[PDB]
C-alpha cells in the first residue's frame, strides 16, 4: 500500500 | 486521501485472463477467419478503440459473435488478445507485420507504437 | 521472450471504471440494505473471495441481483467497490470499522491487512 | 515498454  | 495498492489492477487483471482461460462470463465469440476466440466484452473494449467502438453501439453491443476483416490474421489476434488480458505482447519477427496490421485495425495505439519502433531499427 | 507495456493493467481497469460509470454491460445489481449497487460480475470475482464464490456457482452464476448480509454497511460495501475498480481506498478513521468488516465478509485480504495494521496503530 |  502506497500514498499514490 | 485515499490510499492505494500498487499490484491491484495487475491482480485484476491476472484473474480477468483466468476467468478468460476457464471460459467463465465469456459473452462474445471474435470469429478471425478460420479460427474462433472466446471473449469478455468489457475486456475487449477496455484494450480497443475498434472493440469500444463495437460494443457502445446499440445493436452490436447484443451479438454473440463478431466477424472480423478476412485480412485480419488468427495468430496476429491471438497474441493481440493474449496482450489485452496480460500486459505481455510476443512480438517476433515472424509475427511484427501481422501484429502491427492487427494493431492498427483493432485502434491498439501503444502496440503499434512499439510495433513501428522495431521495425524501424531493423531497417 | 515477451515484452511488457508496464501501464496496461491500470489502463485496463480505468476504463472498467469507466463502463461502470456509464452502466455500460454491468450484468449484476448488489443490494446491501436499502442501496443498490451495479457492477460487472468479471470485476467482482477478480477483487473478492466471496463473488469468486457466488459467480462460480452453477446457479447463483445466473442472477441478476445479489443480496449481501443485513449486518453490510452499504458505504463500507461503496468504498471497497470503488477500490475495486480504482485500486484506491478511501480508508478514514470514521469508516474503518464498517470497511474491515466488509473487507472480511467480501474475503479482500490486502484491505483486511492494512485495515488491521492502521488500527493497531491508533491502539 | 520494458523486458519483464
Ligand atoms: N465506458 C467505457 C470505456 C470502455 N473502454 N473504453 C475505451 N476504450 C479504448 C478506446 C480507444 C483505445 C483504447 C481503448 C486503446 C487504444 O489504443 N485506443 C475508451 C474510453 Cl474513453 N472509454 C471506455
Ligand atoms: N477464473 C477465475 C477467477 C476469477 N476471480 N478469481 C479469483 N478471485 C479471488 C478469489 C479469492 C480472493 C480474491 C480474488 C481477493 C482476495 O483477497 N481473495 C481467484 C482465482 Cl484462483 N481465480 C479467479
Ligand atoms: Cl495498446
Ligand atoms: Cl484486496
Amino acid at each position: 500500500w502506497v500514498i499514490p | 486521501s485515499c490510499i492505494q495498492f500498487t499490484r491491484h489492477a495487475s491482480d485484476v487483471l491476472l484473474n480477468l485472463n483466468r476467468l478468460r482461460s476457464r471460459d467463465i462470463l465469456t459473452d462474445v465469440v471474435i470469429v478471425v477467419s478460420r479460427e474462433q476466440f472466446r471473449a469478455h466484452k468489457t475486456v475487449l473494449m477496455a484494450c480497443s478503440g475498434l472493440f469500444y467502438s463495437i460494443f457502445t453501439d446499440q445493436l452490436k453491443c447484443n451479438l454473440s459473435v463478431i466477424n472480423l476483416d478476412p485480412e485480419i490474421n488468427p495468430e496476429g489476434f491471438c497474441i493481440l488478445l493474449d496482450f489485452m488480458y496480460t500486459s505481455r505482447l510476443n512480438l517476433r519477427e515472424g509475427n511484427i507485420m501481422a501484429v502491427m496490421a492487427t494493431a492498427m485495425y483493432l485502434q491498439m495505439e501503444h502496440v503499434v507504437d512499439t510495433c513501428r519502433k522495431f521495425i524501424k531499427a531493423s531497417e
